[PDB]
C-alpha cells in the first residue's frame, strides 16, 4: 500500500495503513481511515472472543464476515444504541 | 461541581437505596450499640358515631415512643376536608403523611370539580393507596364526613381493608373503647348524646389502658356545621408540685463563653 | 449551510445558530462590571421603565448564586431564570460534597458546559442568555466572569454586556485605573459609563440597579444599593462633568 | 406460550454437590530470585475425599511473556485467566507493546471485585518479565493485590511457606533455586492430604518463560 | 449531496460538515509544537489581547496529566469539553491499568472521541485540533495531532490553527539535529516560528515547556521576560 | 420450599485409545428410589467425530444437549465448517460456567478423534473446568470405576509389566468387564449398557445387558 | 473493570433491598402494564399502541437530561394531572441533588456509550 | 423564512413563534388586573354570547387555592392546562412545606413550566398569558405571565384584545389611594372602556382576594356592582 | 488487623502504620506501604476488610488527582475529608460500604496541619491524634498521657516510638516494622522505619 | 452505639438548645468536639442526635435544601416550615431511615416567638410548649425537665434550668456527656457557653 506521506515533519510509522488483526490475519486500509480505526477494532475484538469461546484460530473468512456484520448496519436509528446513520467509508483487505 | 458518577438523581419517591446498613447495623441487636432509634405508635384510642344527621369522631392525645410519653396533646384528628375529619391510629408518621397527601389529592378533585368532595372518595384513595403498599405503611384511620348523600363512617385498616359501620373504634384502646359503644349505642342520636357517648368511649381507652390517656379531642361533623372541639375535656392534670426547686443565678459552672450581638 | 438546526457548520466555519444568538444579547439591558482591588460592583440597566410595575424586590437582573458569588443575567429572561437557578443548584451541589463555597471559576465552568452542550448534540434553541458573575474566592480573591450563549467564557477585569456594549468597553479601555483603583472611585466610572450609554433619557434611580459586593470581618456582604445612595451617586458625578466644563 | 424457551437460553457473551461443585486448586508457589521468577505447583484437584484427577495443569500459560496459577477453585481461575489472557492479547494488539504484570495483576483484580461476596474462590498469582524486571503478584478473589518476593497459596500453602522461607535467597544461582521449588512443593505434598501429583515447574526467565521439568512426587520420594 | 447533515456523502464523497470543522480551524489562535531530544515545547499566539482580559482564564495550553500537555485551536468551548473528558480519561486509565499513561493512548481516546460525533446525525463535530505532546514512561518525546475527523498523525513539528502551513513551511526547513541538542536551542525555534506569524511581537505568545519527569511550566514574562529575553536573543543574533 | 434440583443417577466412562474413543453409559433413569425407565441412554451424539455423554440431573441434560447441538449448528453457518472435538469442549466450559451463580447439574465427558485423528477425551465439572484425560468415569458410579482404569489402562501400582498400547478388542473387553462390576454394587447402574465407538469410520453403537434389580 | 464513576456494578446488590424496592421504584412501569393490560384484553391491541405511540412523543422533547423537566403532557394523559402521589414530594427531580458532566448525561439519554 | 421552527433564532436573533403567542393573546378577551391596597380584583370578558351558552359550566377567573386565583387571556384549552399544572404545583408546595404556597413562588414554577414549552422543539408554546393575584402576610400581588415563561409584577394592567389602550386608560386612573371597593369600580369602567356590546349580567367573571382569601364573585354581587 | 496512628502538632502531622499484610494465619508480605499520596501535601490511612481498602482509596486518590488537574490548585485537606466522608457514606447502601477504616491527614498552606479521623460508617471527626485496629485501644492512653498541643517533632516521634514500643509488649499480632511519614510545610517526608 | 442527647427549652421570648460532645465507637471515646447543633439561621438552630455518621449526612441534606429555599424565595425562614421539610427529608427515607431524631428551636423571624419541636427517625412533627429531648438518654432528659420546668423563665433561669437538665441527665448516661454545649436564642443576641461536666 501507498502511504503518502504529506510533509517530512510527519512520522512515517503513525500512519496506520497495514494492521494485525491477529498472527494470521493482516489488513489494508483505504478511504476514511476514522472508520477504518473502528473496523479494525470490531475485527479484533472478534477474533480474540472467537479464540476465548473456541480454543482454536479464527478463520480469514469468518474475520471479514463479522467485519461484515459490524457494517449493513447503515440506517435502523429506531435502534438507538450507537448506530452509523451511514455507511461506513472504507475497503478493506483481510490477508491470512 | 456536578461530579461525574452517579448517571443522575433522576427518580425520588422512596429510597431504598440505603437499606442493607440498616440490614447490617445488628448493633442495637446485637454488638451492644443500640442506641439506633425506633419510630412512634401515635393513634391509641379513636372512635366514631353516625348519630341523627352527622359524624363524631374523637381521640385522645397522648403519643408514647416506646413505654415514655413523648407528647401530652398530640392532635390525632387530622384535617382532610372542609366536611372530612379523620382520626388516625398506627405509625404516626405513616398516618400524618397519609392523610396529608389524601387531604390534598382530596382538595384538588374538589377544586377542579367545584363542588364538595364525597367521603367514599377519600375512602376510595387511601384503600387503594395502602394496597399498593402492601401493608407496611401501618396507618389505621377512621374516616368519617357528610356529603349531599348523609352521613358516613369508614375505618380504614393498613393492609388496604376498609369497613363501613355506624359506629367504629381504633388503637391501642380500641377494645376497652368498643365496650362502650355495643353497651350504649343507639341509632339517630342527638348532637349532645352523641357528644358524651363518644366522650364516655374515649374515656374508657384512657383509664384502661397504658399506652393512651391525656386530654380528649372530639370532632362534630354536621351537614352544615364543623366542631373541632380541641381539647374537649381536661380529665387529668398535673399535681401540683409541693417543691421549690427553682434553680438560681451562678449554679451551674461556665468554662467558656461566647457572645454574639444580631441585629 | 446556513440558518438552522443548531448543528450545521455553514461552509464557512460560522455556528450560525450561535451567532443569532449573540444577537438578542444586543438588545437588552446594559449591564457592566467593575473589579476593584477593596471590592466588586455589578451595575445593570433596568429597562423595565414603565410605571404600573412593582415588587422592586432586590432584584430584575441581579441575583445572588450562593453566599458568595452573584450574577446578572441579558437577554431572554426566561432562559436567564433557567441559568440562574441551575447556577443555584450547582452551587449548593458543590458545597455538598466539599463543605467549602464554590470557587468561582467551578461554577462558571460548570455552567458554560451546559450552555455549549445546547450548542452542540441536540436539535434545541440554545440558551439566549450572556451572564456575568461576581463573587469571592480564596484562591484568586475578587473576579468578574462573562459568558455568551456560544459557551465560551473570560476572566474580566471590567467589561459589559447587552445594549451599547461597544461604546460602553472603548471608553472602559480608555477608561480604567487598572490594578489600583478602590471601590466607589469604580462606582462613579461606572456611572460615568452609564451615563455614555444612555438612550435620550438621563438616568435616574428609577432606571439603573447598581450592586456591590465587600470583603468584610470574614463574611461577604452583597447589599443592592438602595434609592438614596444611588441619587447621592448620581448628583456626584452630575456636578464633576459640570465642574469639567 | 408461558417461556418457551426461546432458543440457546441465555449464552451471548459470557465474557463479563447438587450443582454446587467446581473441583479444587491447592499447593502452588513462586518466589522472585535474581535471574527472574519461578513458578512451581502440584498436579492433583479433589472433590470432596476424592481425587477427580492427578494430572491437573495448575499453571496456566497465560500468553508466552507472562504465567499465572490456579488454586482454591479449578473453574473460577481457568475461566478468570483465560479472560485476562484475551484482554492482555487485545491490549498488545492495540497499544504495540506487551502488557506489564502490574497492569495485568490491576486488571484481573478489578475484573473479580466485582462478584465480591458472590462465591468466587480464586487464588491466582500472575508472574512474568515486565520491562521494570521480574513480576509477581498475589491476585485473589476477595480483592487482595500484592507484589512482593516470595508467595505461595493453596492449601498447603503454609508448608511451602515454611521450606521455601529457609531455602530462599535473592542470589540463588538457578539450578539450586530448581531444586528449592521442587523440595517446597514435596514437602507440602508430604504433609497436606489434599495436595499431590507431579510437581510442574516453570521458570519466567527474560522474555519468554520456559518449561523446566514434571516430576511425580512418587519418584522424588525415592529421590529424597 | 451538500454541506448539509453531516451523514450524507457527496456524490464524490465528501461528507461536508466534517469537510467544514476541518476548515472550522483556520480562525483559530495559531499553534505550534515541535518536540525536542529533551524537551517538549508548545507554543500558542494570542492574538486577542484584550487588555483587559485576566491572561489566566484564557489560557489555551492546558494539561491533561503529569506526562501530558495540550494545546488546540478553534472553538474553543468544544476544546474545553474534550479536556475535561480526556483528564477523567486520563485518570481513569491510571486507575484501571495503573501507569501514566502513554502519549499514544490518549491521543487515540480523544481521536475516537472525535470521531464518535461524526457519525449520528445527530451531534455536530467538534470544531477543534489538538497537539497532544509530552513525555512517556519509556522515556521519550513524542508529538502527535487530531483532526476533527478523526485522525490523530503523529508528527516531530506541527502548526494548526491561522497560518498553518505558513508555519509549517517554514518549520520544513530548520527542523535538525542542531535544533534539539540544547533546550533553550530548542525553545528558540519555536519562536521564530511563532513570530513568522506573531501579531508583532511578544503579545501575549502564551508558550509553555516541558523537561522529563518534572512538569508543565508556562514560561511567563518573568522578572526578566523570557518570552522577550528570547525575542531580542534571536533579533540580536540574527546579524 | 422447591428444590430446582434432583439426582436422577446414571454412570458414563470414556477411554482414549489410538485410533478409537470408547463412549459408554447405562442407561438407567432414576429418582429417589425408582426407576422411571431403563432404556433411557446418556451418550448422545453429535458429530460424526465426537460424541458426548451426559450424566446427573436429567433435565439439564436434555437442555445441555439441545443447547449444544444449537451450538454446533450456528458455527457451522457462521464459520462453515463442523467443529472439531477441542473447540466442542471449549465451547461447553463456556456454556456450563455462563451459569455459574445456577449451575448446570450434569456431569460431561466428551469422547472422540482430534483434528489428527487420534483418540482425545475431555472431562467436565458442573462448571466448566475441562481437561484432557486418556480415560475417565463420571456420575454415580464414577467411585467405584476409576480406579480400576487407573489400574488397568494407565497400569498404576504394577511392577514389571509390559505397556502395551490399548487395542479396541480389549477396550470394549474392558468396558464391559468394569460396567458389570459396577452394577453389582452401585445401585444406581444397570438395566442396559449403550457403548459408541467413534473411529475414523463413523460411530457404531453397541449395547449389552446389565442387572436387571 | 474500570471506575472513575463508582465501578457500575451493584452484582453484590442483586437481590433488592426490600420486597418494596424494584416495585415501589418502577411502580410507574408497573401500572403501565396494568393499564395495557386492561386495554389490551377489553379495549384492544390499538388503545395500548395508541398509548405507547404518543408517550414516545412526549419524552422525545422535554429537556435535555442534564437539565430538570416536568414533563407536562404526559402527567394529563394518565390521570396524573389530578392524582399526586409519593413520587412527587419526595426528593424531586428539581433538586435531583446528584449530577454528572450534561453531555455525558445527554448522549446516554438517546444511548451513545 | 424563520418563522417555522421556535428552535431557529432569526438573523436579528428574536424568537418568532413566542413572538407569534403574544399576537394569539393580544387577539384574545380582554381582561384587567387591579392591585387595590388591601386586596387584588380580576375582571375578564365572556365571550359565551349567546344565550344557549351556560355560565353554570366553565369559568374563567377560576381558583387554585384558598389565597390564590387566575385570570387568562388567549387559547381557553391552554388556560385549562395551565391551571391544572399550578393546581399541582401549589399543592406540591404545601406538601413539602405546610405553608400555604407564596404567590411569587407559584408564579415562578408556573413561569418555568411555561418556558419549558417555549425551547423543546417539536411543540408549542401556550397561546395564553396569566394574571395571577394572591394575599401574603398582608400585601397583595398581582403577576402577569408571559408566553416565553417571562413574568412581571404589576400594580394593575390590561391584557387581551384592545391592551394598549386598557394600559393607557388604567394610567391616569391608578394610585396608592384606591382600595378594593373602589378598584372594583375602576376595573369595571377599564373593562367597558371597549367591552363593544354593552355588558349585562354575566357578560363579565370577577374576582377577588383579600385575607378572606380568593373568592370569585357571584353574578349578583356583579350585578350590584354595574349598578353604579 | 492492622495499625493506624495520627499525631498533629503545632504546624505538623505525624503518622504511621503497619506494614504487615496477612491473609490467614500466615503473612503474605511485610512491605505493606498503606499510605496512599492523594495530593502533594495530603495522605490517606486506609485499613479495613481485604480489597475494599485499596479500591477505596485508589477512587479517592485519583478524585483528587482530577481535581487538581482540572483546576490547577489544589484540595484543601478540609476538602478532601469532607469529600471523601461523602463518597463513603453514599456506599453505606448499595455495594455494601467497604468497611474502609481511614485516617485522613494532610497540611494546608492556610489552616494548618490537619487529621481526620473516620470510622467504616462515614463518621468524620477533627482529632489531635487518632489510630485505628485493635491496636488503637493499647496506645489511645499513651497518647492521652504525654501529648500537649505543642510538641516539637522530636518529641512526636520519641512519643510514637513510646505508642510502638507498648503495642509490642503486649499486642498479640506481630507487628516489626512501621512507616512513618510527617507533613509539614514542605510536602511529605518519608520518615525511617520503626524496626524491631 | 455513637450515643448523644439534645433538647430544647422554651420561655420569655427565648429558647435553649443543648448537646453533648461524645462522638465515641460503642465504647470507646474518639473527640469531645462532635458538633451536634447546627446554624440554620440568624435564630433557628437544629440538633442532631443519633448516628454520627447521619448527623452529619442530614446536616449537610438539610442544609442544601434550606440554602436553595433561601435563595429561590428571599426570606429566612420560619422554624415551622423548616420543621415541615425536615419531615420531608426523613420521611424520603421511610423505608432507608436516617438513625436520627433532631430537635428544632428557634424564634420566628418577624415575630421572635419562641418554638421548638422533636422529630422522630421517620419524621412525625411534635410541637411542644415546654421542651423536648432525643438521643440515648431519652428518659433521663424526660425525667429532669418535666420537674425543673417552668413557664416564662428569662434566659438566665432557663440556661440553669437547660445546664442542670444536662448535666444531671448525662451523668447518668454512660454513652453520652464529656461536656455539655448550650446555646440561648434571644430576640438581641445568641450565647454560646461550654459546661463543665465530668469527663469520665
Amino acid at each position: 500500500v501507498e502511504k503518502r506521506i504529506t510533509s517530512p515533519l510527519m512520522e512515517p510509522s503513525s500512519i496506520e495503513k497495514i494492521v494485525e488483526i491477529d498472527a494470521h490475519i493482516g489488513c489494508a486500509m483505504s478511504g476514511l481511515i476514522a472508520d477504518a480505526k473502528t473496523l479494525i477494532d470490531k475485527a479484533r475484538v472478534e477474533t480474540q472472543n472467537h479464540w476465548f469461546t473456541y480454543n482454536e484460530t479464527m478463520t480469514v473468512e469468518s474475520v471479514t464476515q463479522a467485519v461484515s456484520n459490524l457494517a449493513l448496519q447503515f440506517g435502523e436509528e429506531d435502534a438507538d444504541p450507537g448506530a452509523m446513520s451511514r455507511p461506513f467509508g472504507v475497503a478493506l483487505l483481510f490477508g491470512g | 461541581m456536578a461530579a461525574v458518577s452517579v448517571y443522575a438523581p433522576p427518580v425520588g419517591g422512596f429510597s431504598f437505596d440505603n437499606c442493607r446498613r440498616n440490614a447490617v447495623l445488628e448493633a442495637d441487636f446485637a454488638k451492644r450499640g443500640y442506641k439506633l432509634p425506633k419510630v412512634r405508635k401515635t393513634g391509641t384510642t379513636i372512635a366514631g358515631v353516625v348519630y341523627k344527621d352527622g359524624i363524631v369522631l374523637g381521640a385522645d392525645t397522648r403519643a408514647t415512643e416506646g413505654m415514655v410519653v413523648a407528647d401530652k396533646n398530640c392532635s390525632k384528628i387530622h384535617f382532610i376536608s372542609p366536611n372530612i375529619y379523620c382520626c388516625g391510629a398506627g405509625t404516626a408518621a405513616d398516618t400524618d403523611m397519609t392523610t396529608q397527601l389524601i387531604s390534598s389529592n382530596l382538595e384538588l378533585h374538589s377544586l377542579s370539580t367545584g363542588r364538595l368532595p364525597r367521603v367514599v372518595t377519600a375512602n376510595r384513595m387511601l384503600k387503594q393507596m395502602l394496597f399498593r403498599y402492601q401493608g407496611y405503611i401501618g396507618a389505621a384511620l377512621v374516616l368519617g364526613g357528610v356529603d349531599v348523600t348523609g352521613p358516613h363512617l369508614y375505618s380504614i385498616y393498613p393492609h388496604g381493608s376498609t369497613d363501613k359501620l355506624p359506629y367504629v373504634t381504633m388503637g391501642s384502646g380500641s377494645l376497652a373503647a368498643m365496650a362502650v359503644f355495643e353497651d350504649k349505642f343507639r341509632p339517630d342520636m342527638e348532637e349532645e348524646e352523641a357528644k358524651n357517648l363518644v366522650s364516655e368511649a374515649i374515656a374508657a381507652g384512657i383509664f384502661n389502658d397504658l399506652g393512651s390517656g391525656s386530654n380528649i379531642d372530639l370532632c362534630v361533623i354536621s351537614k352544615n356545621k364543623l366542631d373541632f372541639l380541641r381539647p374537649y375535656t381536661v380529665p387529668n392534670k398535673k399535681g401540683t408540685r409541693l417543691g421549690r426547686y427553682r434553680c438560681e443565678k451562678g449554679t451551674t459552672a461556665v468554662l467558656t463563653e461566647k457572645i454574639t450581638p444580631l441585629e | 449551510r446556513y440558518d438552522s438546526r443548531t448543528t450545521i457548520f455553514s461552509p464557512e466555519g460560522r455556528l450560525y445558530q450561535v451567532e443569532y444568538a449573540m444577537e438578542a444579547i444586543g438588545h437588552a439591558g446594559t449591564c457592566l462590571g467593575i473589579l476593584a482591588n477593596d471590592g466588586v460592583l455589578l451595575a445593570a440597566e433596568r429597562r423595565n421603565i414603565h410605571k404600573l410595575l412593582d415588587e422592586v424586590f432586590f432584584s430584575e437582573k441581579i441575583y445572588k448564586l450562593n453566599e458568595d458569588m452573584a450574577c446578572s443575567v441579558a437577554g431572554i429572561t426566561s432562559d436567564a431564570n433557567v441559568l440562574t437557578n441551575e447556577l443555584r443548584l450547582i452551587a449548593q451541589r458543590y458545597l455538598l460534597q466539599y463543605q467549602e463555597p464554590i470557587p468561582c471559576e467551578q461554577l462558571v465552568t460548570a455552567l458554560c458546559d451546559i450552555k455549549q452542550a445546547y450548542t452542540q448534540f441536540g436539535g434545541k434553541r440554545p440558551f439566549g442568555v450572556s451572564l456575568l458573575y461576581i463573587g469571592w474566592d480564596k484562591h484568586y480573591g475578587f473576579q468578574l466572569y462573562q459568558s455568551d450563549p456560544s459557551g465560551n467564557y473570560g476572566g474580566w477585569k471590567a467589561t459589559c454586556i447587552g445594549n451599547n456594549s461597544a461604546a460602553a468597553v472603548s471608553m472602559l479601555k480608555q477608561d480604567y485605573k487598572e490594578g489600583e483603583m478602590t471601590l466607589k472611585s469604580a462606582l462613579a466610572l461606572a456611572i460615568k459609563v452609564l451615563n455614555k450609554t444612555m438612550d435620550v433619557s438621563k438616568l435616574s434611580a428609577e432606571k439603573v440597579e447598581i450592586a456591590t459586593l465587600t470583603r468584610e470581618n470574614g463574611k461577604t456582604v452583597i447589599r443592592v444599593l438602595k434609592q438614596k445612595e444611588v441619587e447621592q451617586l448620581i448628583k456626584k458625578h452630575e456636578e464633576e462633568e459640570a465642574k469639567a466644563e | 406460550l408461558l417461556d418457551l424457551g426461546p432458543g440457546s437460553l441465555s449464552d451471548g457473551l459470557s465474557l463479563a454437590e447438587p450443582g454446587i461443585e467446581m473441583l479444587h486448586g491447592t499447593t502452588t508457589l513462586a518466589f522472585k530470585f535474581r535471574h527472574g521468577v519461578i513458578v512451581a505447583a502440584d498436579s492433583r484437584a479433589t472433590a470432596g475425599a476424592y481425587i477427580a484427577s492427578q494430572t491437573v495443569k495448575k499453571v496456566i500459560e497465560i500468553n508466552p511473556y507472562l504465567l499465572g496459577t490456579m488454586a482454591g477453585g479449578a473453574a473460577d481461575c481457568s475461566f478468570w485467566e483465560r479472560l485476562l489472557a484475551r484482554q492482555c492479547r487485545i491490549y498488545e494488539l492495540r497499544n504495540k507493546e506487551r502488557i506489564s504484570v502490574a497492569a495485568a495483576s490491576k486488571l484481573l483484580a478489578n475484573m473479580v471485585y466485582q462478584y465480591k461476596g458472590m462465591g468466587l474462590s480464586m487464588g491466582t498469582m500472575i508472574c512474568g518479565w515486565d520491562k521494570r524486571g521480574p513480576g509477581l503478584y498475589y491476585v485473589d478473589s476477595e480483592g487482595n493485590r500484592i507484589s512482593g518476593a516470595t508467595f505461595s497459596v493453596g492449601s498447603g500453602s503454609v508448608y511451602a511457606y515454611g521450606v521455601m522461607d529457609r531455602g530462599y535467597s535473592y542470589d540463588l544461582e538457578v539450578e539450586q533455586a530448581y531444586d528449592l521449588a521442587r523440595r517446597a512443593i514435596y514437602q507440602a505434598t508430604y504433609r497436606d492430604a489434599y495436595s499431590g501429583g507431579a510437581v510442574n515447574l516453570y521458570h519466567v526467565r527474560e522474555d519468554g518463560w520456559i518449561r523446566v521439568s514434571s516430576d511425580n512426587v512418587a519418584d522424588l520420594h525415592e529421590k529424597y | 449531496s451538500y454541506d448539509r447533515a453531516i451523514t450524507v456523502f457527496s456524490p464524490d464523497g465528501h461528507l461536508f460538515q466534517v469537510e467544514y470543522a476541518q476548515e472550522a480551524v483556520k480562525k483559530g489562535s495559531t499553534a505550534v509544537g515541535v518536540r525536542g531530544r529533551d524537551i517538549v515545547v508548545l507554543g500558542v499566539e494570542k492574538k486577542s489581547v484584550a487588555k483587559l482580559q485576566d491572561e489566566r482564564t484564557v489560557r489555551k495550553i492546558c494539561a491533561l496529566d503529569d506526562n501530558v500537555c495540550m494545546a488546540f485551536a478553534g472553538l474553543t468551548a468544544d476544546a474545553r469539553i474534550v479536556i475535561n473528558r480526556a483528564r477523567v480519561e486520563c485518570q481513569s486509565h491510571r486507575l484501571t491499568v495503573e501507569d501514566p499513561v502513554t502519549v499514544e493512548y490518549i491521543t487515540r481516546y480523544i481521536a475516537s472521541l472525535k470521531q464518535r460525533y461524526t457519525q449520528s446525525n445527530g451531534r455536530r463535530p467538534f470544531g477543534i485540533s489538538a497537539l497532544i505532546v509530552g513525555f512517556d514512561f519509556d522515556g521519550t518525546p513524542r508529538l502527535y495531532q487530531t483532526d476533527p475527523s478523526g485522525t490523530y498523525h503523529a508528527w516531530k513539528a506541527n502548526a494548526i490553527g491561522r497560518g498553518a502551513k505558513s508555519v509549517r513551511e517554514f518549520l520544513e526547513k530548520n527542523y535538525t539535529d542542531e535544533a534539539i541538542e540544547t533546550d533553550d536551542l530548542t525553545i528558540k525555534l519555536v519562536i521564530k516560528a511563532l513570530l513568522e506569524v506573531v501579531q508583532s511581537g511578544g503579545k501575549n505568545i502564551e508558550l509553555a515547556v516541558m523537561r522529563r519527569d518534572q512538569s508543565l511550566k508556562i514560561l511567563n514574562p518573568e522578572e526578566i521576560e523570557k518570552y522577550v529575553a528570547e525575542i531580542e536573543k534571536e533579533k540580536e543574533e540574527n546579524e | 420450599r422447591f428444590s430446582p434440583y434432583v439426582f436422577n443417577g446414571g454412570t458414563i466412562l470414556a477411554i482414549a485409545g489410538e485410533d478409537f474413543a470408547i463412549v459408554a453409559s447405562d442407561t438407567r433413569l432414576s429418582e429417589g428410589f425408582s426407576i422411571h425407565t431403563r432404556d433411557s441412554p446418556k451418550c448422545y451424539k453429535l458429530t460424526d467425530k465426537t460424541v458426548i455423554g451426559c450424566s446427573g440431573f436429567h433435565g439439564d441434560c436434555l437442555t445441555l444437549t439441545k443447547i449444544i447441538e444449537a451450538r454446533l449448528k450456528m458455527y457451522k453457518h457462521s464459520n462453515n465448517k463442523a467443529m472439531t472435538t477441542g473447540a466442542i469442549a471449549a465451547m461447553l466450559s463456556t456454556i456450563l460456567y455462563s451459569r455459574r451463580f445456577f449451575p448446570y447439574y450434569v456431569y460431561n465427558i466428551i469422547g472422540g478423534l482430534d483434528e489428527e485423528g487420534k483418540g482425545a477425551v475431555y472431562s467436565f465439572d458442573p462448571v466448566g473446568s475441562y481437561q484432557r484425560d486418556s480415560f475417565k468415569a463420571g456420575g454415580s458410579a464414577s467411585a467405584m470405576l476409576q480406579p480400576l482404569l487407573d489400574n488397568q489402562v494407565g497400569f498404576k501400582n504394577m511392577q514389571n509389566v509390559e505397556h502395551v498400547p490399548l487395542s479396541l478388542d480389549r477396550a470394549m473387553r474392558l468396558v464391559k468387564d468394569v460396567f458389570i462390576s459396577a452394577a453389582e454394587r452401585d445401585v444406581y447402574t444397570g438395566d442396559a449398557l449403550r457403548i459408541c465407538i467413534v473411529t475414523k469410520e463413523g460411530i457404531r453403537e453397541e449395547t449389552v445387558s446389565l442387572r436387571k434389580d | 473493570d474500570l471506575l472513575r464513576k463508582g465501578f457500575s456494578c451493584v452484582k453484590n446488590e442483586l437481590l433488592p433491598s426490600h420486597p418494596l424496592e424494584l416495585s415501589e421504584k418502577n411502580f410507574q412501569l408497573n401500572q403501565d402494564k396494568m393499564n395495557f393490560s386492561t386495554l389490551r384484553n377489553i379495549q384492544g391491541l390499538f388503545a395500548p399502541l395508541k398509548l405507547q405511540m404518543e408517550f414516545k412523543a412526549v419524552q422525545q422533547v422535554q429537556r435535555l437530561p442534564f437539565l430538570s423537566s416536568s414533563n407536562l403532557s404526559l402527567d394529563v394523559l394518565r390521570g396524573n394531572d389530578e392524582t399526586i402521589g409519593f413520587e412527587d414530594i419526595l426528593n424531586d427531580p428539581s433538586q435531583s441533588e446528584v449530577m454528572g458532566e450534561p453531555h455525558l448525561m445527554v448522549e446516554y439519554k438517546l444511548g451513545l456509550l | 423564512g424563520y418563522s417555522f421552527s421556535l428552535t431557529t433564532f432569526s438573523p436579528s436573533g428574536k424568537l418568532v413563534q413566542i413572538e407569534y403567542a403574544l399576537a394569539a393573546v393580544a387577539g384574545g378577551a380582554p381582561s384587567v388586573g387591579i392591585k387595590a391596597a388591601n386586596g387584588v380584583v380580576l375582571a375578564t370578558e365572556k365571550k359565551q354570547k349567546s344565550i344557549l351558552y351556560d355560565e353554570r359550566s366553565v369559568h374563567k377567573v377560576e381558583p387554585i387555592t384558598k389565597h390564590i386565583g387566575l385570570v387568562y387571556s388567549g387559547m381557553g384549552p391552554d388556560y385549562r392546562v395551565l391551571v391544572h399544572r399550578a393546581r399541582k404545583l401549589a399543592q406540591q408546595y404545601y406538601l413539602v412545606y405546610q405553608e400555604p404556597i407564596p404567590t411569587a413562588q407559584l408564579v415562578q414554577r408556573v413561569a418555568s413550566v411555561m418556558q419549558e414549552y417555549t425551547q423543546s422543539g417539536g411543540v408549542r408554546p401556550f397561546g395564553v398569558s396569566l394574571l395571577i393575584c394572591g394575599w401574603n402576610e398582608g400585601r397583595p400581588y398581582l403577576f402577569q405571565s408571559d408566553p416565553s415563561g417571562a413574568y412581571f409584577a404589576w400594580k394593575a394592567t390590561a391584557m387581551g384584545k384592545n391592551y394598549v389602550n386598557g394600559k393607557t386608560f388604567l394610567e391616569k386612573r391608578y394610585n396608592e389611594d384606591l382600595e378594593l371597593e373602589d378598584a372594583i369600580h375602576t376595573a369595571i369602567l377599564t373593562l367597558k372602556e371597549s367591552f363593544e356590546g354593552q355588558m349585562t349580567e354575566d357578560n363579565i367573571e370577577v374576582g377577588i382576594c383579600n385575607e378572606a382569601g380568593f373568592r370569585r364573585l357571584t353574578p349578583t354581587e356583579v350585578k350590584d356592582y354595574l349598578a353604579a | 488487623m492492622e495499625y493506624l496512628i495520627g499525631i498533629q502538632g503545632p504546624d505538623y502531622v505525624l503518622v504511621a502504620s503497619d506494614r504487615v499484610a496477612a491473609s490467614n494465619i500466615v503473612q503474605m508480605k511485610d512491605d505493606h506501604d498503606k499510605m496512599f499520596k492523594m495530593s502533594e501535601k495530603i495522605l490517606l490511612l486506609c485499613v479495613g476488610e481485604a480489597g475494599d481498602t485499596v479500591q477505596f482509596a485508589e477512587y479517592i486518590q485519583k478524585n483528587v488527582q482530577l481535581y487538581k488537574m482540572r483546576n490547577g490548585y489544589e484540595l484543601s485537606p478540609t476538602a478532601a475529608a469532607n469529600f471523601t466522608r461523602r463518597n463513603l457514606a453514599d456506599c453505606l447502601r448499595s455495594r455494601t460500604p467497604y468497611h474502609v477504616n481511614l485516617l485522613l491527614a494532610g497540611y494546608d498552606e492556610h489552616e494548618g496541619p490537619a487529621l481526620y479521623y473516620m470510622d467504616y460508617l462515614a463518621a468524620l471527626a477533627k482529632a489531635p491524634f487518632a489510630a485505628h485496629g485493635y491496636g488503637a485501644f493499647l496506645t489511645l492512653s499513651i497518647l492521652d498521657r504525654y501529648y500537649t498541643p505543642t510538641i516539637s517533632r522530636e518529641r512526636a516521634v520519641e512519643l510514637l516510638r513510646k505508642c510502638l514500643e507498648e503495642l509490642q509488649k503486649r499486642f498479640i499480632l506481630n507487628l516489626p516494622t512501621f512507616s512513618v511519614r510527617i507533613i509539614d510545610k514542605n510536602g511529605i517526608h518519608d520518615l525511617d522505619n520503626i524496626s524491631f | 452505639y455513637n450515643g448523644g442527647a439534645v433538647m430544647a427549652m422554651k420561655g420569655k421570648n427565648c429558647v435553649a438548645i443543648a448537646a453533648d460532645r461524645r462522638f465515641g465507637i460503642q465504647a470507646q471515646m474518639v473527640t469531645t468536639d462532635f458538633q451536634k447543633i447546627f446554624p440554620m439561621g440568624d435564630r433557628l438552630y437544629i440538633g442532631l442526635a443519633g448516628l454520627a455518621t447521619d448527623v452529619q449526612t442530614v446536616a449537610q441534606r438539610l442544609k442544601f435544601r434550606l440554602n436553595l429555599y433561601e435563595l429561590k424565595e428571599g426570606r429566612q425562614i420560619k422554624p415551622y416550615t423548616l420543621m415541615s421539610m425536615v419531615a420531608n427529608l426523613l420521611y424520603e427515607k421511610r423505608f432507608g431511615p436516617y438513625y436520627t431524631e433532631p430537635v428544632i428551636a428557634g424564634l420566628d423571624p418577624k415575630t421572635f416567638k419562641p418554638f421548638i419541636c422533636s422529630l422522630d427517625l421517620i419524621g412525625c412533627p411534635m410541637v411542644t410548649d415546654d421542651f423536648v429531648v432525643s438521643g440515648t438518654c431519652a428518659e433521663q432528659m424526660y425525667g429532669m425537665c418535666e420537674s425543673l420546668w417552668e413557664p416564662n423563665m428569662d434566659p438566665d433561669h432557663l440556661f440553669e434550668t437547660i445546664s442542670q437538665a444536662m448535666l444531671n441527665a448525662v451523668d447518668r448516661d454512660a454513652v453520652s456527656g464529656m461536656g455539655v454545649i448550650v446555646h440561648i436564642i434571644e430576640k438581641d443576641k445568641i450565647t454560646t457557653r461550654t459546661l463543665k461536666a465530668r469527663m469520665d
